[PDB]
């Protein structure tokens, strides 16, 4: 729908031309001399956009790693691929530590913490919300 | 009219102990129009579990100024639905609605404003 209206604006513009050579030298002046636009530099004129939906992804540039070796946060309670299950590592900064060591895979895994004296927000299960 | 589940619950002159003999029923408020006192009608009334001091149904008129509301009363339980009579028409409720949960939790419930709204409602207020 977009297309088609952007299409029609510029192709009228196009086939005038061969007339407007000529026109545009007494253009310039009656603009200067009567009035303009709204806009007092050239004569610029209207474009029109077209329309684009959808933003595409791109594909690596590196197979060797597809999981580099910089630091990215990786948020609990998110989408897990097996291949960063192996670089999770829980961090002390937070009271949350593991119990034992982490498997390297994805799962439910259980902490120790070290201060549940402190609020935290929690997330409630779905049995949770209808108590 | 206010209903939420709640169980029966023992009251006490002697050091005022107030923890459940939990049964499962209901709490059923009346909020009436009778006179200028309003006169509010608590009927308790057991749905199971004949366990511990049933108490057959009895409804309890609301008399302004001789009962009180305090969420514990020693911090044992809380949640203490209080119609204090002095041993007349003493007898008292214990609510077991759920806000997370039936259980026993300090400061009334867990929807917290929801639940002090209901109590400065019913029992201070007179129709």
């Amino acid at each position: 729908e977009v297309e088609k209206v952007a299409t029609a604006v510029l192709s009228t513009t196009a086939r005038a031309k061969a007339r407007a050579k000529k026109t545009k030298k007494e253009k310039g002046p009656n603009e200067e001399e009567k009035k303009k636009e709204h806009e007092e530099k050239e004569k610029e004129r209207e474009t029109n956009k077209k329309g684009i939906k959808e933003t595409k992804e791109n594909d690596e540039e590196f197979y060797k790693n597809k999981y580099s070796s910089k630091p990215y946060k990786v948020d609990n309670m998110t989408r897990i691929l097996p291949q960063q299950s192996r670089y999770i590592s829980f961090i002390k900064d937070d009271r949350f530590v593991p119990v034992r060591k982490f498997k390297g895979n994805n799962g439910v895994v259980v902490l120790r913490d070290r201060e549940p004296k402190e609020p935290v927000a929690l997330i409630e299960t779905v049995r949770q919300m209808k108590d | 009219v206010i209903k939420f589940r709640a169980g029966v619950c023992e009251y006490n002159e002697d050091s005022r102990l107030c923890t459940p003999i939990p049964v499962q029923g209901e709490i059923e408020i009346k909020p009436n129009e009778e006179e200028e006192l309003g006169f509010w009608d608590f009927e308790w009334r057991p749905t199971e579990k004949p366990v511990g001091r049933e108490l057959d149904p009895i409804s309890l008129i609301l008399i302004p100024g001789e009962t009180m509301w305090v969420p514990i009363k020693s911090s044992k339980s809380g949640r203490i639905f209080a119609l204090v009579f002095s041993s007349n028409e003493r007898y008292f409720f214990w609510l077991q609605e759920k806000n997370s949960g039936n259980l026993p939790l300090n400061e009334l419930s867990a929807k917290d404003k929801e639940i002090y709204n209901k109590m400065i409602g019913v029992l201070n207020n007179s129709s």
